[PDB]
């Protein structure tokens, strides 16, 4: 019963990511400075243009 | 790699259906058998050593479940992030635009 | 209230935008067109932006001080000069 | 928006893990039928051949079609790149800008 | 003169396109076509060189090099134009036969190029080559052509070849090249590329003496060889098969 709840939970927020997120960019995982962990990053600078 | 995780994912099924039918057995002759005939092999020497064997075995079964199962979810969920990041991928008329434009400015400066 | 000017100072604005985007241009061709030479761009040169609008109104100035002054020492004092104007490529 | 295969390898993937959560709850409920069948009343008794026989279709199945997947990526190998066109798009908008600036009766 | 380091490698066209991608992930620049023409000429036969002074070697008969451009108009074929002039129609270039043949390259007749065996060692990471170069921008008289001209410093034709691919200019001076080579004769145009591209990335560096740089050099060619590790396999070519002196023959193609 726990599992089932918390598992829906996080479906719940899996669907929500999923169905937020549009598209060509530049994107790629980073670590953070003060985290430490791997989060979702975009390069939209003119460095490349 | 990508074969690393058949053979891992391999061993997670295999060990899934050993512990499924562990806990099948367990729970079915958790009903002590007493057979007169040699050939049985079930023994229950110490009386309160036996519940402590039967909550082993529920312990080892959920923790082993729960584990297998979670560890599937984040391989699969490894399997999609991969999907997502790895798979890499008139002049007249400007002429003529920008004469009024200048043309525009001029008569307005 | 809408002045007269705002016009103008977006269009200098949409230029300014413009003479941007033909420097970057420029930097991507003269970087594909070979590697070694160094893209550090000259002020002198390369950064062109406010010298080709102040140009023209400074150049429109001057065209009218010397249509004054053409018209007051030639136009006033020696009748039936015939006056046109011509832009050379 | 992302092409196309990428959506229903997604939504493949995400059948998956529903698939894995019905398992689970199909666990929790032969769990829970085994207790009263422990008790000594067979009403339920043909219940249980039904969930046993679901539950193992339902873990046998969705390791084969995550399988099918790993397999895909197989053969799916070999199958700033907008910056290189980032500046002209710019450049197009700034002038239609200067368009709809330059037409005053558009301005409405 | 310049000391080039260089390192080598080939690919099968299936590949081709893949490959293509890849490099402007990389590189951030979109690839470039290009083709050329080269001509090599060898000593004369018929003069007896004696001043080679045998009981000293102090030099021994060379190859030379003369290169030009060609139009792509003299390539493209009556089936083409409609194609935009890209990098996709090497795609099609995968026949034996090619338009340009023997006697357009024959109403043709610059660059002039010299080159000697790479340095000896078994420690040398790249293959370091040293060039000798000039330029011809002109000429005139009674007999100007380059084929009379080479007669004129005492060399003759040997044969020729067709060079057409794509170019990719990375960070640091780095020249990457694929090439697809055509061998012509009167017999007809030979493709000895048959069925892939040949692949040389390189760098120049324009004086011998400075070791900072061509340390740096050398650098920036192991790193880029260390990128494309389990796509493609860079190697340094046999010292012995880029040797081009006239007493002993073989072609690195």
């Amino acid at each position: 019963n726990k599992l089932s709840s918390i598992l829906q939970n996080e479906h719940d927020y899996w669907n929500k990511i999923m169905q937020s997120i549009s598209n060509k960019d530049v994107i790629f995982k980073i670590r953070d400075r003060t985290s430490g962990q791997k989060l979702l990053a975009i390069k939209y600078g003119y460095e490349d243009s | 790699m990508s074969n690393q995780a058949l053979y891992e994912k391999l061993e997670q099924t295999r060990t899934i259906l050993s512990v499924k039918l562990a806990e099948l057995i367990n729970m079915t002759t958790i009903a002590d058998r007493n057979d007169d005939d040699e050939g049985s092999f079930a023994q229950e020497n110490s009386e309160l050593a036996v519940a402590t064997t039967s909550v082993m075995m529920v312990n080892n079964q959920t923790m082993q479940l729960i584990k297998n199962v979670q560890d599937l979810l984040i391989l699969t969920r490894s399997i999609k992030e991969k999907w997502l990041l790895n798979q890499i991928p008139d002049e007249k008329q400007i002429e003529e635009l920008l004469d009024n434009c200048i043309e525009t400015f001029v008569a307005e400066k | 209230l809408p002045k007269i000017n705002d016009k103008r100072a977006n269009l200098m604005l949409v230029m300014l935008r413009l003479l941007l985007v033909v420097i970057f241009k420029k930097t991507l061709r003269s970087r594909i067109s070979s590697p070694h030479g160094l893209i550090n761009l000259n002020v002198d040169d390369d950064i062109l932006i406010i010298r080709p609008i102040l140009g023209k109104v400074r150049f429109a100035n001057y065209k009218l001080l010397l249509k004054k002054i053409i018209k007051d020492y030639v136009l006033d004092i020696v009748p039936g000069s015939s006056i046109t104007e011509t832009e050379v490529e | 928006m992302q092409p196309p295969y990428i959506q229903e390898r997604l939504k493949s993937l995400n059948d998956i893990e529903t698939q894995l959560c019905s398992m689970l709850q199909e666990a929790s409920q032969v769990t829970f039928i085994f207790g009263e069948l422990k008790r000594g009343n067979e009403s339920v008794k043909p219940q249980f051949e039904n969930h046993v026989k679901q539950f193992y279709e339902r873990l046998d199945k969705s390791t084969t079609q995550l399988r099918k997947e790993i397999q895909l990526l197989d053969e799916n190998v070999g199958t700033n790149k907008k910056a290189l066109g980032q500046d002209t798009e710019k450049m197009e908008e700034q002038l239609d800008l200067l368009s709809a600036i330059l037409d005053p009766s558009k301005s409405k | 003169m310049v000391q080039q380091l260089s390192l080598f490698g080939s690919i099968g066209d299936d590949g081709y396109d893949l490959l293509i991608s890849t490099l402007t992930t990389i590189s951030g620049n979109p690839p470039l076509l290009y083709n050329s023409l080269c001509t090599v000429w060898k000593p004369n036969p018929s003069y007896d060189v004696e001043n080679v002074n045998s009981r000293n070697q102090l030099v021994e008969p060379n190859r030379i090099k003369l290169s030009k451009e060609v139009p792509f108009s003299y390539l493209i074929d009556e089936t083409m134009m409609d194609k935009p002039l890209n990098f996709r129609i090497l795609k099609s270039f995968t026949n034996d036969k090619i338009p340009l043949n023997y006697a357009m390259t024959r109403n043709i007749l610059w660059s002039l190029q010299i080159s000697d065996i790479p340095a000896a060692g078994n420690n040398r990471s790249v293959s370091m080559q040293t060039i000798a170069e000039t330029i011809i921008l002109s000429s005139a008289g009674k007999n100007s052509s380059v084929s009379s001209l080479m007669n004129g410093l005492g060399y003759v034709f040997e044969f020729q070849y067709l060079t057409i691919g794509v170019k990719f200019f990375m960070k640091h001076g780095l020249i990457l090249e694929l090439q697809k080579i055509w061998q012509i004769e009167e017999a007809g145009n030979s493709q000895i590329t048959s069925g892939g591209f040949l692949l040389k990335a390189y760098i120049n560096v324009s004086r011998g003496t400075d070791i900072d740089r061509i340390n740096y050099t050398e650098t920036a060619l192991m790193n880029l060889k260390k990128e494309l590790q389990g796509y493609i396999e860079l190697s340094v070519p046999d010292r012995q098969s880029m040797d081009s002196r006239v007493a002993h023959g073989n072609i690195l193609i």
